[PDB]
């Protein structure tokens, strides 16, 4: 679930640029991003549209940092 | 006559000449849905959810679009991409629209004993089960390539208009039946 929220927040932040997406996550390839989109669209087209509208300020260090923190939190709690 | 099943198109391919120079980096920067990655390939890809399609833009003033179910939908998607490009600041135009390819599929709802078909049509029906489960058949009127499977489904590709897919299906159906 949290990883799903991460793709949604990323694509809000940057749009549907699967290459940059796959680069920023540590072990997700562009093909994985495409497969995830193809799975999720049917139930989350509304969320994709909201994200396209949600042109959130894409800061490099801010997002890298919040990523690292929440990955660490998820790994510890999972 | 038909078995009551009409071939269903699954993908359409169309392209246009934009008629102006473009910068891949500028489009990638200014567009939400643009993807750019010159280290791998020097082109910009495009996506829209309606019509559900993927397209590419090139600095030479070219566009390709695919994923639509009908040729009019592919033209609509391509015109939407051209509208986006024009509103991005490029003096693009919709020049020389053409359809390149479209894919269809159908079914006959009975088992296909492929060995008989390859034994009666080896000249054109290329069968090989090892690497690929489906049979491959190329026919001439029109210039279409066909894929055939034991379950009775068929995939058709290489056409420009749905009439070609229908004609090919109707021609092959008697061969499929016997």
């Amino acid at each position: 679930n949290k990883e799903t929220d991460m793709f949604f927040l990323a694509i809000s932040m940057v749009g549907t640029d699967f290459s940059m997406i796959g680069q920023l996550f540590p072990h997700r390839a562009r093909i994985e991003i495409k497969n995830k989109f193809k799975r999720e669209e049917k139930t989350n087209g509304w969320r994709i549209d909201k994200a396209f509208q949600e042109k959130r300020p894409f800061d490099f260090d801010f997002f890298a940092h919040l990523l690292q923190k929440v990955l660490a939190e998820e790994e510890k709690r999972k | 006559g038909p078995s009551g099943i009409v071939p269903q198109l699954q993908n359409i391919v169309s392209t246009v000449n934009l008629g102006c120079k473009l910068d891949l980096k500028t489009i990638a920067l200014r567009a939400r849905n643009a993807e750019y990655n010159p280290k791998r390939f020097a082109a910009v890809i495009m996506r829209i959810r309606e019509p559900r399609t993927t397209a590419l833009i090139f600095s030479s003033g070219k566009m390709v679009c695919t994923g639509a179910k009908s040729e009019e939908q592919s033209r609509l998607a391509a015109r939407k991409y051209a509208r986006v490009v024009q509103k991005l600041g490029f003096p693009a135009k919709f020049l020389d629209f053409k359809i390149q390819n479209m894919v269809g599929s159908c079914d006959v709802k009975f088992p296909i004993r492929l060995e008989g078909l390859v034994l009666t049509h080896q000249q054109f029906s290329s069968y090989e089960p090892e690497l690929f489960p489906g049979l491959i058949y190329r026919m001439i009127k029109p210039r279409i390539v066909l894929l055939i499977f034991v379950s009775g489904k068929v995939v058709l590709t290489g056409a420009k208009v749905r009439a070609e897919i229908y004609e090919a299906f109707e021609n092959i159906y008697p061969i499929l039946k016997g």
